């Protein structure tokens, strides 16, 4: 029901952030690749690249957009691989909606990126 | 054994003239071996795509490959998001299934198989189309039929194709095909070995019989070998990903007329050396 939830509001990803402050479980069947876990780190990549830190998934199993079948706001997932913090791997579509690539290093704000 | 990506039907078994009995297999279960936050279906196309890894696949700088059955009940294709992981980067992927789902493929063909139309050829040809099955074990018509016809139809010499069969979801011109390949045998992926399912997978397609198959035969057998030799579930293979995707064989693409097709030609084709086919622009219908 989640994804309903979400692709029926004005603001999906605003939907998702409340859904979950309510107690919701984030969405599931995101598709986590088998890899080796010596990749570039970076976010978004042509394949898995994961680091030792990270998990890869499937980019639109990721995208809330893809998910709930509902226009893109720009995809930039579809596609491609996205990695995520293990840490945050419980909710990759939630990570990749409340986080942002450095458009210089190519990795995630506050996360995999040291810059000034 | 247990370290391979899985189990490919003994040449012995191959040869032999079986009756058809039933399969003393259970298709389900929790499974043991799937590592943690990892589908059943990841497992199982990586452990598929590590087997394929041990064959003469051609590869052609441009590949194209078309998969069917993609879609789940769960709305995200986890197959085609290993076959996007294992293919060359840019490798036209095509994915299709009955119902909607989300995709990590270039084009996604949603409806039944028998309305996807498509001029061009393919290299590879990866099915895992099911419908979740009367007290005989007949061979099985649907998407099969279809299959059947749209490899001998659209699938270019040099080719090669996985498909997905069971005890009961099975197909007796299907078999017959195999023959029509350099190659083919029976695939069990390890992670799932406790279940009847195998791929059968024709290694190099050469448009004419190599082997004279007998549909209902084979699969007699291949029931035969699966009662006769259990094997144990395991997913050591999944543990080492760093030889993983195709390689880069850079195979010949040639559009040839029947007539330039001569034996040298064939024999480049069984070697997995060869394609041929057109290169026009990739169309895919409904
Ligand atoms: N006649 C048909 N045409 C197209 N798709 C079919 C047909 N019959 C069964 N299917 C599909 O076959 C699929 C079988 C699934 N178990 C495939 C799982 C999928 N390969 C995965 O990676 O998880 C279902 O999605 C069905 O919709
Ligand atoms: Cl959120
Ligand atoms: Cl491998
Ligand atoms: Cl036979
Ligand atoms: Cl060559
Ligand atoms: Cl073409
Ligand atoms: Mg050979
Ligand atoms: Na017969
Ligand atoms: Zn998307
Ligand atoms: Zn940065």
């Amino acid at each position: 029901t989640v994804l309903s939830f979400c692709a029926f509001a004005v603001d999906p990803a605003k939907a998702y952030k409340d859904y979950l402050a309510s107690g919701g479980q984030p969405i599931t069947n995101c598709v986590k690749m088998l890899c080796t876990h010596t990749g570039t780190g970076q976010a978004i990549t042509v394949t898995p690249e994961a680091n030792m830190d990270q998990e890869s998934f499937g980019g639109a199993s990721c995208c809330l957009y893809c998910r709930c079948h509902i226009d893109h706001p720009n995809c930039d997932l579809k596609g491609k691989y996205v990695q995520i913090p293990t840490t945050c791997a419980n909710d990759p579509v939630g990570f990749t909606l409340r986080n942002t690539v450095c458009t210089v290093c190519g990795m995630w704000k506050g996360y995999g990126c040291s810059c000034d | 054994q247990a370290w391979q990506p899985g189990v490919a039907m003994p040449n012995l078994y191959k040869m032999q003239r079986m009756l058809l009995e039933k399969c003393d297999l259970q298709n389900y279960g929790e499974n043991a071996v799937i590592p943690k936050g990892i589908m059943m279906n990841v497992a199982k196309y990586t452990q598929l795509c590590q087997y394929l890894n041990t064959l003469t696949l051609a590869v052609p700088y441009n590949m194209r490959v078309i998969h069917f059955g993609a879609g789940s009940d769960k709305g995200v294709a986890p197959g085609t998001a290993v076959l996007r992981q294992w293919l060359p980067t840019g490798t036209l992927l095509v994915d299709s299934d009955l119902n909607d789902f989300v995709s990590d493929a270039d084009s996604t063909l949603i409806g039944d198989c028998a309305t996807v139309h498509t001029a061009n050829k393919w290299d590879l040809i990866i099915s895992d189309m099911y419908d979740p099955r009367t007290k005989e074990n007949d061979s099985k018509e649907g998407f099969f039929t279809y299959l059947c016809g749209f490899i001998k139809q659209k699938l270019a010499l040099g080719g090669s194709i996985a498909v997905k069969i069971t005890e009961h979801s099975w197909n007796a011109d299907l078999y017959k095909l195999m023959g029509h390949f350099s190659w083919w045998t029976a695939f069990v992926t390890n992670v799932n070995a406790s279940s009847s399912e195998a791929f059968l997978i024709g290694a190099n397609y050469l448009g004419k019989p190599k082997e004279q198959i007998d549909g209902y035969t084979m699969h007699a057998n291949y029931i035969f070998w699966r009662n006769t030799n259990p094997i144990q579930l395991s997913s050591y293979s999944l543990f080492d990903m760093s030889k993983f995707p195709l390689k880069l064989r850079g195979t010949a693409v040639m559009s040839l007329k029947e007539n330039q097709i001569n034996d040298m030609i064939y024999s480049l084709l069984e070697k997995g050396r060869l394609i041929i086919r057109e290169n026009n622009r990739v169309v895919v219908s409904s």
